[PDB]
């Protein structure tokens, strides 16, 4: 070669997303009183969430 | 979570019907319907006693 060139080129990264929380009871039963006392004898499904 | 507020008063609104239902009118009813022929009928405006 006998001449050159400068070139600006550019690259695009994801680096981080949205951080999300869930209410376990409310999504499930929703300010019930008959249901999140039924909602008790089920398992530990909602800590480990 | 919430596990701070419980509901506490329990409130009733019904529509305002007084007459009690004909039961006594299809209910004695000296001549009921042949069982190949049955009746029919309509109940409306009634407190279902
Ligand atoms: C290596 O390549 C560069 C281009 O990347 C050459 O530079 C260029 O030189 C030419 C001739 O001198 C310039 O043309 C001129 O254009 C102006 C109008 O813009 C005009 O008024 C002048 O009379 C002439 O025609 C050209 O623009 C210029 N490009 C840049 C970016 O400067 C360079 O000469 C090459 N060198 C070798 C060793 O071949
Ligand atoms: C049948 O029901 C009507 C409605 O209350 C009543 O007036 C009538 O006395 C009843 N008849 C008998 C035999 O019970």
């Amino acid at each position: 070669p006998t001449n050159f060139t400068i070139s600006v080129t550019t690259e695009i990264l994801p680096v981080s997303m949205t951080k999300t929380s869930v209410d376990c009871t409310m999504y499930i039963c929703g300010d019930s009183t008959e249901c999140s006392n039924l909602l008790l004898q089920y398992g530990s499904f909602c800590t480990q969430l | 979570s919430n596990f701070r507020v419980q509901p506490t008063d329990s409130i009733v609104r019904f529509p305002n019907i007084t007459n009690l239902c004909p039961f006594g009118e299809v209910f004695n009813a000296t001549t009921f319907a042949s069982v190949y022929a049955w009746n029919r009928k309509r109940i409306s405006n009634c407190v279902a006693d």
